[PDB]
């Protein structure tokens, strides 16, 4: 009594509500430190003239 | 040398006739590696 | 998970018999293991349940105060002491573990369970 376990389990089920059924998250943030930038992107190049 | 967060290293290989000291002389040392660290260094040591 | 029982047998009423059943594999850390019965002819009955971490128990009211289920972590086995026979304990007993992290102990009362055991026989004379 006033004493519960602070977790729970899903339950994701193959019939379940769309509301209920299981999504993958993943969440990206992005960190400029004072520290050298080492994620980039591709940054493309072209063909030379 | 440790600047603007980046590690850098240059090395030179030359053969040498002395036992003593360093010789004299002059050859220049080209980059090796460039480390993008950003780590804080003020004190280092070798391994043998 | 796999569920192996053991320990029972034939005993006299007013006896004392330690039922044991070794949990393998995902033995999750807030898990819980139960102890259930089904008779012949009668349907399945919730016996008693243990939360794995901390080993608080919870009772079907038939066993309160007679039975007292215990498991050991270190050897992932969960045991059933069976103290005070009666005629009516007489069923198959299957040892059950509980996926589900449940926050109220008394819910594996009622809780679909997962995986089963083979069931081990206690007949009380
Ligand atoms: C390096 O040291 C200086 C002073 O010693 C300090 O201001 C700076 O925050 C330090 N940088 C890191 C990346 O630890």
């Amino acid at each position: 009594f006033n004493c519960y376990f602070p977790l729970q389990s899903y339950g994701f089920q193959p019939t379940n509500g769309v509301g209920y059924q299981p999504y993958r998250v993943v969440v990206l943030s992005f960190e400029l430190l004072h520290a050298p930038a080492t994620v980039c992107g591709p940054k493309k190049s072209t063909n030379l003239v | 040398k440790n600047i603007d967060g980046y590690f850098k290293i240059y090395s030179k290989h030359t053969p040498i006739n002395l036992v003593r000291d360093l010789p004299q002389g002059f050859s220049a040392l080209e980059p090796l590696v460039d480390l993008p660290i950003g780590i804080n260094i003020t004190r280092f040591q070798t391994l043998l | 998970v796999q569920l192996v029982e053991s320990g029972g047998g034939l005993m006299q009423a007013g006896g004392s018999l330690r039922l044991s059943c070794a949990v393998s594999g995902r033995t999750f850390s807030t898990a819980a293991m139960g102890w259930f019965r089904q008779a012949p002819g009668k349907e399945r009955e919730f016996v008693a349940a243990i939360r794995w971490s901390g080993g608080s128990a919870y009772y079907a009211d038939s066993v309160k105060g007679r039975f007292t289920i215990s498991r050991d972590k270190a050897k992932n086995t969960v045991y059933l002491q069976m103290n005070s026979l009666k005629y009516e304990d007489t069923a198959v007993y299957y040892c059950a573990s509980y996926q589900a992290t449940r926050s109220l102990l008394s819910d594996y009362a009622t809780w679909p369970y997962d995986y089963w055991g083979q069931g081990t026989q206690v007949t009380v004379s």
